[PDB]
């Protein structure tokens, strides 16, 4: 009585990603990464899922929902990398880590794990360009760790 | 032609 239809991407990133968690949901992480390559509309949806959840207040659900982001770019390929390496995504974690927006009471925690991500990514995926553009912005506007 | 994405926000 197993159900045949695949789970939702949002009720998995909500398992993946929910402040009750006492430890990182890692099957769950994991199976977000896994499952939203199944269709067209996936990893587009998977990017807005992540790219709300990172917005969070509640610092826990951020942090998981950063685990997740960081997961899925080492286990995902093109067309994943492909969706966060846009501004449609990019932008929604400029808006987290600027005090124009929401930078001024995002938690330090989470706006460094931005940094580090993003610089990683600079490091490690040399050909994502808009990457690439939006940290060396970011290191112009002075957004820092700490 | 045409981008499927958007202008950057700046920081």
């Amino acid at each position: 009585e197993p159900a045949m239809e695949p789970e939702t991407l949002e009720a998995r990133i909500n398992r993946a990603t929910n402040p009750l968690n006492k430890e990182l949901d890692w099957a769950s992480i994991n199976g977000f990464c896994e499952q939203l390559n199944e269709d067209f509309e996936g990893p587009p949806l998977a990017t807005r899922l992540l790219a709300h959840k990172i917005q969070s207040p509640q610092e826990w659900e951020a942090i998981q929902a950063l685990t997740v982001l960081e997961t899925c770019m080492k286990s995902c390929g093109k067309r994943f990398h492909d969706e966060v390496g846009k501004f449609r995504f990019l932008n929604e974690l400029i808006k987290v880590v600027s005090p124009k927006y929401l930078g001024s009471r995002t938690s330090e925690k989470v706006k460094n794990k931005i940094l580090e991500l993003l610089y990683s990514w600079t490091v490690g995926l040399p050909e994502e360009v808009k990457i690439a553009e939006a940290y060396q912005m970011l290191k112009k506007q002075g957004i820092v760790k700490s | 032609g045409f981008s499927d994405d958007v202008p950057m926000v700046i920081a």
